[PDB]
C-alpha cells in the first residue's frame, strides 16, 4: 500500500496530509502529493522513475496557486519559520513534525509543455520527436520517453490550472523533461548521441545531464508511484 | 617569423580538411537545444570533424540567439533536426570545398588559441 | 595524352617533397616546444575540508581523499567538485553546497570517458562487481562504497556556448543580467552564482582537450544561469525576471521557476573551501598555467604533426599506383 | 540617442523578416558565378528579400574565395546550384526564425551605412 | 479557454499600439531627414575638350545626348556617357584606355534602372525598330539620326564587386591581390590595376545605386575588370602566367583574355577620357554634392523602412479585428 | 562564298592570308581564320553570332603556339611595327598592307573547358548545364547555347593542341563562353535572372554582360560563318 510507504517518511510533510487524509483551506488548495498522482504499469520502471526523481521531489505537496504556498508557510521578521506556519501548527496539533525541507510546486508559475499532442491516445501523451540514428530507425534500445510512461487519474486530464492545461503538460513535463528510457545500459552508452536532456536504463543506472553519470551501488528510494487500478 | 609559419599551417590545415569526404547516408534525426550540441552530438555520430569556420560559424549562431527571450524556447521546437541537420551539412561541404587559405590564415592570426575550433576528431578508423 | 600525364607525376612528386618539408618544419616546431617546457620545467623545480570529504566514509570522495592520504584510476581523476572550487565567504559557501546538495558535491570529475569507464564493472546481470576499480581499491584498503556516488568527465560536458570577460582574471563569465519590464535591475540581485566560485589558476585554462577552462565546463553545467539575491522576499519579488534557478542569501532555494522549497533547511556538512592567503603559491600556481598552456600547444601541434602524417601516406600511396599507371601505359 | 534607436530598428525590422514566409516551390537551377550574384538572381526569380545576415554572410563567403587562384575556377562546377540555392534557403530559414534583435542591434552598431545588406524588395 | 483568448486579445491591442507608435517614430525622423536635406540644398544654393570628340561621332546617340545637352524624362532617367563619367591625369594613360575599351563601350548610355533601358526604345510585334521610341523620335526632331548600334547600361543589374576597399583614403580605390611569380615576388613592370587609374568625380563616389554602391564598384569595374597596366611591352609578356583577364602595355599593344594577344597596326580611338582638373572651390562644392546625395539615400531606406512598417500594422489591423470577431461570435 | 566576304576587308590580314592561299612557316604555323573554322546550319543565327563576335574577333588568326606569334610580328628597339615584321613583309611583298590591328589567337595558351562532355553525340559538344525556372522546366525561348551551335570540321575535334584537347573546348568556348540563345527579345528579357553571361536573341538585338544592353540600330558584319557541306 502506498500510504503505507508516505508514512514510513515521519519528518516529511506528505505523511502529516495522510495523516490528515486518513483522520483547513491548506488541504483545499492542495492538490496532493506527487507520488499519489502518478501510477505506473510495472514495478521495476516504477522504481527506477522514483529513483531518478529522488525521495525530496518524490514527496512533493502540488498545489494550484502561489496563495496557497504563502498559506503553508509563514515568516515573521526574524525570517525564521516559526510553529505559527500553517502545516507547522497543524502538525503541532496532530503528532508528528517536520524537521526536513519539503518542495511545493505550484502549477501556475510552471512552464507549460506548450507542444502538440497525440490525436486519437488517452491521456494525451506528448507528440515528441524520437532520435534515429544515421543508419536507419530508432536507437536499439529505445523504449520511449518517461513522461509518456506515467499512467494518470482521469479526474486530472483538463482545467486543472486555470487556462485548461492538463496535468501531464504541467507537473510531469516538469519533472520528466524529454528523457528517454532504454533497456540496456549498454544500450544507453550507445546512443548517447542522440538523447538530449537524460536517459534511464531499464535494469542499472542513470545519468540527470550529458555529462554526468551516477554510478556505484544503486541508492533506493522506499516510496513509489502506485500501481494502476 | 610568425606569417611564414601561419600561412604553411593553414595550407597543412586546409589541404586537409579538402581531403576529407562528406559521408553518404545522412537520414538522422537529433534533438538538440543548441547549434553547439547538435554539432557535438554530430562529430560523435559521424566519426568527422567539422571545419574551422563551420565551427565559428555555429558559435556565433549560438550567440546570436541570446537577448530576447527566445533561450526559453526549445531550438528543436522552433526548427526540426533533419533541417538544420542539413544546413550544418552542406555549410560544411561549402567551407571544405571553396575555401583559400590565404584568408584563413589571416583569421588565424586575428586571435590566437585557434586550436579550441579545430577539431582532434580523424575520420581514420 | 603522354605529356599532360608527364606533367602530372612531376608535380606530384613535388607535392611530396613538399609533404616531407612540411613534416620536417612540424618537427623543429616540436623540439622547440620541448626545450621551452624542459626549461620552464627546471625553473619551476629550482623553485578543514578533508575531515569533511572523510566523514563521509560510505562515499567514494571519501574512498579517494584516504588513498590520496597514503593506478590509472587516480591519474585520470581531476579531483572532487569540493575542493576544486574557493569561495570567500562562509554562508554563501554554505547556501551554494546545499544547493547542489551532497551526490553532486561529492562527485568524482575525470578528463576523458575511458576514465569514467575504467572507474566501474559491470557483468551481464548488471550489479556492481567488486572486481570494479574503485570498488577493489577500497576492498582493498577498507570500507565499501555503498553509496551511489556522482561521475562527471570533462569532454562530454556542454561548454558554455558565448563569451568571457576579456581583461578580467579568472575568467568570469558574461552573463545577461535579469531585467524588469521597466528598464531597471531586480534590487537583491548580486551575482549569478557560477560567477561567485573563486578558482585554483592552474585549472583556469587548457583543462579540456578544446582547451577549455573549468568555469566554463563543470561549474557552468552545475550552476546554470541562477541568481544568488540577497533576501528572501526580493527572490519572490523578482520571480518573472528569473528564468533557470534562483537563491535567496538569506534562506531557501528554488529549483525552477515553479518549484519552491520550503522548511526546515536540512544542512550540507561538505562546503566550499575558503581561499588561501598566501603569495608565493600563487606564483608558484602562475608557472603551474604557464607550464599547463605549454603542454596543451604541445599536444595540438602533435595532432598537426598526425593530420600531415596521414596526409603524406596518402600521398605516397597514389604516387605509386600514379607511377604503375603510368609505366603500364 | 543612437543605442535606443538602433534597438528599435532591429526589433522592427527583426519582426518583418520573421513575418515572410518562406515560398512553396523551389525546383531551379541557376547558374552562377559567385555567392552575391545568385543571390541577386534569386530574389529576382522570387519576389522576396533576403535576411541581413544572409547577405553578411553570403559577401563573407565570396571574399573567402579570393587569393590562391581557384577564383578562375568557376564555381558552379564545384557546387552544383541546386545545393547552392538548398544552402541559401536553409540559412536564410535560420536568420528568419531564430536570432534575436540584441545581437543584430550590436551588429549595427558596429558599422553605419548597414543599408547595403537590407533588400528594398517586398512581397 | 475564454480567458486566455481575452488575455491574448489584451496583448494585440498593446502590439497594435506600440507598432502606432514605431510609426510615429519613424515619421519623426524621416521629418529630421527633410529638415536636414533642405538645409543642405539652401546651403548648397549659397554655395553655387571632350564635347567636340563626343560631336565627332554623328551617328551615334552620345552626340545625340550631347547636342541635347547643348540645347524630358529620358534626360531623368539616363545617368550619362562612359567617357564623360571617367578622368585620367595623363594623356597617354587615357589613350590606351579608351583603346581598350573601344568606341562602343566608351559612348555607352548609362541609365539608373531597367525601365529606363526600356524607355529609350520601342519595339514592335516584328521587333524592328519603329520611330517612336524616344531617342529616335527626339534625334529626328533635332537633326542626326541613330544608325550606330549603341550601348546601353542600367547600374542597378550590374553584378557589384564583391571584395574589400582600401580605407584609408579618399576615391575608395580598390584593393586586390597584386600578381605573384611562382615562387619570386611581384612582377616588376606592374604599374597597378586600371581600375584604380580612373579618378571618379566625387559627386559619383557614393550612393549612386539604391544600394548605396559607388560608381567604381559598379561601372567601372564591369567595364575594367582586374586588368594590370605594365610599362613596357616585354614586361608584359614576361608577366604572361601571372596576369588575370587582361593586361595592357604602357607603350604599346593590349591583350584581351589570357591567351588572345593583340598585333598589327594599332587603331586608335577619337574619344578620350578627360584629364582632371584639380580645383579646390568645385572640390568643395562637389564635396556638398556628396553629402546630398548621402543624405537622399539615408532619406530613401528609411522610407522604405516606413512601407514596410505599414505593412505591419495592416496585418496586425486584419488579424485583430478577425481575432475580436471569433471572440465575439464565441 | 565566304572567301569573297574574307577578301572585301582589305585592310585585314585575313584577306591577306586568303591571297595566299589562292595563290613560310607563318602559314605552317597559323591554323586559319575564325570565319574559316566554323559552320553554322542557318543563315540568321550565323549572322546574329557574327554580330555578336563582331568583324575584329571574326577576323581572327589562329595560331598554335606563341612561337608563332613572335614569328608573325617584329618589334625593334623603337617599340614601333616596322616594314621587317612577318605579315608586313609578305604583305608588302604580295599586295596589300596591313593597316588595321588584328587579332591572333594562339591554342597552347587559352583557356580549356575542363567539365564533362556530351557522351554518344558527335562533334564532342559540352554537358553544360541548362537553366530552369522555379515552376518547371527551361525558360521559354530556350533555344540552346552557342557554343553548341557551331558545326566544325572533323580533322579538328581531337590533338589540335598539345594536351590533345579539342577545337571547341579551346577557341570556340573562349568565344562563346556559355551565352544562351533565345528566340524573342520578350522572351531573352524574361529570362534575364536565368542567363549568365551572355544572351543572343534570335531576331533582335544581344546583351555582352548582365548590366550591358545592346540596342538601336543594328550594326551589321559583312564576315559570316560558311554553311556546312
Amino acid at each position: 500500500d502506498i500510504n503505507a510507504q508516505i508514512l514510513r517518511h515521519e519528518n516529511s510533510a506528505a505523511g502529516v496530509l495522510s495523516l490528515v487524509e486518513t483522520l483547513l483551506m491548506l488541504t483545499k488548495g492542495v492538490v496532493g502529493v506527487v507520488a499519489k498522482l502518478g501510477k505506473v504499469n510495472d514495478e521495476n520502471l516504477s522504481q527506477i522513475l522514483s529513483n531518478y526523481l529522488g525521495t525530496r521531489s518524490m514527496l512533493a505537496v502540488v498545489c494550484r496557486n502561489y496563495e496557497s504556498v504563502t498559506a503553508l508557510e509563514a515568516y515573521d521578521n526574524h525570517g525564521n519559520i516559526d510553529i505559527n506556519a500553517g502545516l507547522h501548527c497543524l502538525g503541532s496539533s496532530i503528532g508528528r513534525e517536520i524537521g526536513d525541507s519539503f518542495d511545493a510546486i505550484c502549477l501556475e508559475n510552471l512552464r507549460p509543455y506548450v507542444g502538440q499532442h497525440i490525436a486519437d491516445d488517452l491521456q494525451r501523451r506528448l507528440d515528441l520527436l524520437k532520435p534515429k540514428l544515421p543508419n536507419g530507425e530508432c536507437p536499439p534500445g529505445f523504449l520511449g520517453f518517461a513522461v509518456n510512461m506515467i499512467q494518470i487519474d482521469p479526474a486530472y486530464l483538463l482545467c486543472v490550472t486555470s487556462y485548461g492545461y492538463g496535468l501531464r503538460e504541467t507537473l510531469f513535463y516538469n519533472l520528466f523533461s524529454r528523457l528517454q528510457v532504454y533497456k540496456t545500459r549498454a544500450d544507453m552508452i550507445s546512443a548517447l548521441p542522440c538523447i538530449s536532456d537524460g536517459a534511464v536504463s531499464l535494469d542499472g543506472g542513470i545519468i540527470r545531464k550529458t555529462g554526468i553519470f551516477n554510478l556505484g551501488n544503486r541508492d533506493e528510494v522506499n516510496v513509489r508511484f502506485a500501481k494502476p487500478t | 617569423a610568425d606569417e611564414g609559419s601561419l600561412l604553411r599551417r593553414a595550407e597543412m590545415y586546409q589541404d586537409y580538411m579538402k581531403q576529407v569526404p562528406i559521408p553518404t547516408n545522412r537520414g538522422s534525426l537529433i534533438p538538440f537545444t543548441s547549434w553547439v550540441g547538435l554539432s557535438i552530438s554530430m562529430k560523435q555520430l559521424y566519426g568527422q570533424p567539422l571545419h574551422y569556420l563551420t565551427n565559428v560559424l555555429l558559435q556565433r549562431w549560438d550567440q546570436s540567439r541570446f537577448g530576447t527571450d527566445s533561450e526559453e524556447q526549445r531550438l528543436d521546437s522552433i526548427i526540426h533536426p533533419t533541417k538544420a541537420e542539413a544546413t550544418i551539412w552542406l555549410v560544411e561541404e561549402i567551407h571544405r570545398l571553396t575555401p583559400s587559405h590565404l584568408h584563413m590564415a589571416l583569421l588565424w592570426r586575428s586571435d590566437p588559441m585557434y586550436h579550441s575550433f579545430i577539431d582532434p576528431i580523424f575520420p581514420e578508423k
